[PDB]
DNA sequence: TCAAGCCTTCCTTCAGGTGTTGCTCCAGAAAGGGTG
DNA sequence: CACCCTTTCATTATTATTATTTTTTTTTTTT
């Protein structure tokens, strides 16, 4: 962490006043003649999330060129938001020694070599491979805590 | 006329000063006393003398800001400069009235500052008529250029940082290409640096001048061979040149009003070719774009004495004063402070070391905040982290 | 591609921040408790890194807009603009879920989760308006990555980058100002101003003895209604203040890069605030900058005829059938 | 529909701004402690970015009137001028709690959470009125964007549009003016004065008594007294201003209505200080969409927006203020 | 309703600054230091945005009766000439708060946090005089607006401009003026003149002596100061407003411009320095002046004078009662 | 052509602001109903 | 059955909040 983590809040609501303009110049069909700010179409929804600026460092074992060359491409990291988080100032890859890198700070599964499993490995319902949000290939895991 | 139209590929060398050039052609300057020595050989330039005493900084950065009677007199000083007979008048005084009715007509418009200044010999009249913003010629210079190379000494601020050397000369962003430095690591292994300095802040008082000069003593008897002692200021230099003659004589160098860098350093090569050991008390272009590295012995560096010691008195703060830099100050704040006094710094320690092969170089720092626990002196010390022992 | 438009605001900007802000009569921004506070809510700024100073990083607070007004900014002037008037000269009638997918990044056309095959992800990523934003049940990426409304400001400049370091600020650009509301029935003259009011003097004097009532009351209880007489404080961004807004698309059509430019033509009517009372973040558009080159001009866009006759041709073919089957 | 109306104060502006300032005899203003500091309301400042000698853009104080203030001003114009009295020439009334919301927005505090209505959001955004001020319990937006008042100054070139560069002033634009309350009973010069005051010249002795103890109270210390000598800080007169009144797709009976706000803006003060004089202003010029439609008389021109107006106020009723006022919950 | 009264100054104007303002013996105001200064207040001064260069508009110093000074002299000339009459000859007699709240506007320096009720507020709006300046410690807004007095002059031709461009006047309006206080002892000189002291010529004599020792915090008589004055003779309007006034108010503002000659405009009193006569009164752009007094406009004065019969200091007493 | 000003005054007490002034709302969605 | 209204239920509880302290040089080789 180069700064303390902070918070960011987001709302979402659709412009009532337009859609009432709307429903009346008739490019709005809305049977209803309320909203509803709990609930809905015209919901107004707030939501916070945490905030980090930092450096992020992992360790891996493949070809340097080739992950430069994803990385080049690489113009946000940890949200795609599109509405402007993460930005890359830039990136860096270097080889190291074997013993100093930890590979195994990652989410294993469970029938993992005892030399990989560490102590603040856990076991717990994970994703270990490809899309890490889609719930149904999430798998009897042990993971590392952030 | 003397350079093609557009220029396909160009190559400056010592871009760091290049700015500086255009900030010394877009000045145009109005001298009173040749004019008044030359029409001699009008009262009312006299008149715009004793207005132009009524306006220690006198008028800076003010292109308009006060004209009680500045241009009243300024159009009278056109009007009987211009009229006065070509016929007659000599060819060498042509020129003076020229340039002088040039800088009065840049004067005019109200597109340019005005900055008074005085000559070292005498309190004369001295007026510029400068640009403290140069983004359009320096930017009609960029669309004529095809490809640039920018090849300087110090050129960038922190590792590939050259933000402010493309605000400096107005390069375009989009056209803008920084690359990564060498710093070569001869550059900064012959060299000493010494824990030592001197416990006085540097206040421009005469106890520090003392406790200083007892420090330059102490280098000067360790000395092997030359000595460089760097100041920012004339007044602090002569209170060192006060606190040191006495003590030592025929040894020193002082640079003052009516000593030049390069008297100066033709005596530094006069008496080292001697074998006395010399100190220079060296200021202004002592600091900057001096060759310190003998041209008698050209094959075998390992035997360069002719420079043993750097010292720096003080940290250069407050060396640039130009209109563009106050400008540019006034947008940036402290931090365009902090990174030209870094630049300035760099180019003072960069006449150490200027070929490698050289060997047993010493460095000195005596200035009391570097090793203070203040944080504006932050790179004052990594860059004195380059360095070990 | 990127299009990165420098704005000036000539009014106020003002984007509301969350917590519970107090700051004193004299400007002091959350006092320790017991002194008189103030309820202040601060224009939103987020805590950035800083290279400014020494090498080191410190956290400095920079007054943004956040990116997802300026998404929605974006997103609702072309609706307004391009959008509805093409969609009611030819009689389109949209539906709430469609409306409510191409106005609002909601997915209330159907609350289940709707697969999407490829072919149809790519049909409606290359549609000029849908494909930029997305939404709806699908929750299919945009291509239009509209980032922060950011100030030029040293604060951030390591958002900022090199080459706006000409033309930049420095110091503080908040200003609190403090706005207020008064009982208007204590500003009643005479008989003729309080005619209109059923009851008149009657109807005044007994909001007058109400109001008294109260407010001794609440004072009474100090050592649940509210009154009109208010007096608060809210931080705003300085007026005349220059913005930088980066607009990326992650492999744009014709079309897409059209209709943004449209908006950007169009978009000096828009506004940009939580102060739409009183006129704040009104503003000029001075440059707009597609991959590197600038393209504004004071007379709108010159410039891009390719994308400017792409868009006609796009807005002129929609029927609206492809917002009701983006949507369900 | 963004109206630029240009105009010009004939007497002084003062709108002040909370806070604890201070200023001396000779005019040092937030002086240090430890020096004799007197109480000062400084006018309304508005920090603007501005363009100081060459390039520097840099955060600078312009005087201004605030959005609210103007915007309130055009909302009073408007209703004790047009509203009002063509609506108590008929019948119609409103209730208190309608006037709350005609003249401030709303008719309460803690208003309600609920929203409201689309055809009722719809139908008062149409008003001639009520769509240009939309508060009440159920928060509505407003079609009226009233712009703070801003003299036409060289420290609001960014804030200005193009072809005022001419006529317009550069410099300090504020005065400090000072008030000093002086004891009037003090300035009785006779018991012929006394008479009508309470008791002849016993209260008047008491008062003075009253005065002294407050005085070595205070003198000793270092109630309160009727001494009030005070300076507040104004916008100089003469100036030339620049106030923006935009409208958001407006219908024609509301532009018609600020039209004839602006028609009737003479003899209404701007910002405070009513005692003073401070705030009478004649206007210059309105710019109806960039067009130039003020001579000295009035508008004479726009003929639709006057016409929309008089069709608008003449079926103008109480009944949409009151479905404006109540509250749903 | 425009009141737009044309008045010449017959004497000089002298309205004071605050501040500390300085002199030399010649016209320098507000010398730099090492040169013998004078102490030196001036007229209290508004700046105008004016057009110096024909086109070029500049904030220029313009020397102005205050508008405050104004309404306080609009309150004591109606106060004293008619609201004083009519109240001593029907026998009203009000407090001392309720006379402080006549003048000052504010019967105590804090006001009750409250707002008054709407029936009274309409009362003591419809008051002719309560009503023009409102005050108490409810805060009460009146009915009339008093400007600052504006000399006709290049710099008040952007506030003023209604008919008046050719008796408008050009050139700097100030003057200074010189006062020395000298002891007065140091001027006798005399054994006849010394009798009328209360120990005589030993008495004057050790006066002397504490003058010497003094001459070289106790402060003696000794003073020599400036004071900075418009100029006598020329012409000056004053912009009197009414917000929604009734005829009784608008009547009693009529009755004080018709007494207005024996006033003093407030300013040096010693040196007779407020004293004007009025060339005019435009009434709407209505010019009802004449050198008798006001004629026409009669339907004011038939309003106040019912007005001024049946005023009661019951309303004084209950417009400065607090909470 | 000489005279071509000498001295001394350099402001004194006041003059402290008072009231109000603390935010408001919400950012749920499954429950039955009712209507085309 | 898709379009809405309007009902319903829920258990603990506290409140802290980043903002700054130059020196005053005379270079350079243009029209």
């Amino acid at each position: 962490r180069q700064l303390p983590n902070q918070m960011w809040m987001q709302t979402g609501r659709l412009s009532i006043v337009e859609a009432a303009r709307h429903r009346q110049s008739g490019y709005l069909q809305l049977r209803a003649g309320k909203p509803n700010p709990a609930g809905g179409p015209f919901k107004t929804s707030i939501y916070h999330r945490p905030i980090v600026q930092a450096e992020l460092t992992a360790f891996c074992v493949g070809d340097q060129q080739g992950i430069e060359a994803l990385l080049s491409e690489c113009r946000q990291i940890g949200g795609k938001r599109g509405v402007g988080f993460g930005q890359v100032a830039g990136f860096k890859v270097e080889p190291v020694a074997e013993t100093d890198c930890p590979w195994s700070w990652r989410a294993l599964p469970a029938d993992a070599d005892p030399r990989l499993v560490t102590s603040e490995h856990a076991r717990c319902i994970a994703a270990i491979r490809g899309p890490y949000w889609d719930r149904t290939l999430h798998v009897e895991a042990l993971a590392p805590t952030p | 006329l003397s350079l093609p139209h557009f220029i396909d590929t160009l190559i400056v060398d010592e871009a760091h000063l290049l700015e500086q050039a255009f900030a010394s052609v877009y000045t145009h300057t109005l001298r009173l006393r040749p004019l008044m020595r030359t029409i001699e050989g009008l009262d009312a330039l006299k008149e715009l003398f004793t207005q132009m005493q009524v306006a220690t900084n006198t008028s800076l950065n003010v292109p308009l800001s006060d004209v009680p009677e500045l241009i009243p007199a300024l159009k009278d000083t056109v009007k009987t400069l211009g009229a006065l007979p070509t016929k007659g008048m000599s060819r060498d005084a042509r020129s003076v009235i020229r340039i002088a009715t040039r800088a009065a007509n840049d004067a005019l418009s109200g597109h340019s500052r005005l900055r008074i200044e005085v000559t070292p010999v005498h309190s004369y009249p001295m007026l510029l008529s400068g640009r403290s913003n140069l983004q359009r010629a320096l930017l009609g210079l960029w669309n004529a250029t095809g490809g640039a190379t920018l090849v300087s000494a110090t050129l960038f601020t922190t590792g590939d940082n050259g933000s402010l050397t493309r605000w400096k000369l107005e390069v375009p962003t989009e056209r803008a290409a920084f690359l990564p430095p060498v710093h070569p690591a001869w550059t900064t292994a012959p060299v000493l640096l010494h824990k030592e300095f001197c416990a006085h802040e540097p206040d421009d008082s005469p106890e520090w001048a003392t406790e200083c000069a007892q420090t330059i003593q102490g280098v000067a008897s360790t000395a092997q061979g030359g000595t460089l002692v760097l100041c920012t200021s004339y007044q602090n230099t002569e209170l060192l040149a006060g606190r040191l003659g006495a003590a030592l004589g025929d040894r020193l160098i002082v640079q003052s009003k009516t000593s030049s860098a390069a008297t100066c350093l033709a005596q530094f090569k006069a008496k080292h070719k001697a074998g006395i050991r010399p100190v220079w008390l060296g200021l202004g272009a002592a600091w900057t774009g001096i060759d310190l590295s003998d041209h008698s012995l050209p094959d075998n560096p390992e035997l360069d004495r002719l420079l043993s010691d750097l010292v720096i008195t003080r940290i250069p703060v407050g060396q640039n004063r130009s209109l563009t830099h106050e400008r540019r100050t006034a947008i940036g704040g402290f931090r365009i402070i902090s990174q030209e006094a870094a630049w300035h710094f760099r180019q003072g320690l960069g006449r150490l070391v200027r070929r490698p092969g050289v060997t047993h170089k010493n460095l000195w720092v005596l200035d009391a905040r570097i090793y203070g626990g203040a944080a504006w002196v932050a790179p004052f010390r990594q860059i004195l982290d380059r360095y070990k022992k | 591609m990127q299009i990165e438009v420098t704005v000036r605001n000539i009014t106020p900007i003002f984007s509301a921040a969350p917590g519970s802000n107090y700051i004193t009569i004299d400007g002091t921004i959350n006092p320790p408790p017991g002194v008189s506070r103030f309820p202040l809510v601060r224009t939103r700024m987020m805590y950035v890194a800083a290279d400014v100073g020494d090498g080191v990083i410190k956290s400095v607070p920079l007054q943004i807009v956040p990116g997802n007004t300026m998404r929605s900014l974006l997103r609702r002037t072309m609706l307004k603009h391009v959008i509805e008037p093409a969609l009611v000269e030819k009689g389109n009638k949209l539906s709430i879920g469609a409306y409510a997918t191409a106005y609002s990044g909601n997915a209330t056309g159907n609350p289940d989760g709707v697969p999407s095959s490829f072919d149809e992800i790519a049909t409606m990523r290359a549609h000029p308006f849908i494909g930029l934003f997305g939404g709806g049940p699908r929750m299919l990426e945009g291509r239009l990555m509209v980032d922060s409304l950011y100030p030029i400001h040293t604060n951030a400049e390591r958002i900022l980058g090199a080459g706006y370091e000409n033309e930049m600020m420095s110091g503080p650009i908040t200003q609190v100002v403090w706005a207020r509301r008064m009982d208007p029935i204590l500003n009643l003259g005479s008989s003729e101003d309080v005619e209109v009011i059923n009851g008149g003097a009657v109807a005044a004097n007994g909001w007058i003895q109400d109001l008294l009532a109260n407010s001794k009351a609440a004072a009474s209880k100090k050592k649940n209604g509210r009154g009109l007489k208010a007096f608060n404080a809210h931080e705003v961004v300085i007026p005349g203040l220059k913005w930088v807004w980066r607009i990326s698309l992650d492999r744009p059509t014709d079309a897409q890069v059209g209709l943004v430019l449209l908006a950007l033509n169009k978009m000096t009517n828009e506004r940009i605030a939580g102060g739409h009372s009183k006129d704040y973040g009104r503003f000029v558009i001075d440059g707009v900058s597609l991959n590197g080159e600038q393209v504004w001009s004071q007379s709108g866009i010159t410039g891009g005829e390719q994308y400017f006759d792409a868009v006609a041709e796009a807005i002129d073919g929609l029927s609206s059938k492809e917002f009701e089957q983006f949507a369900q």
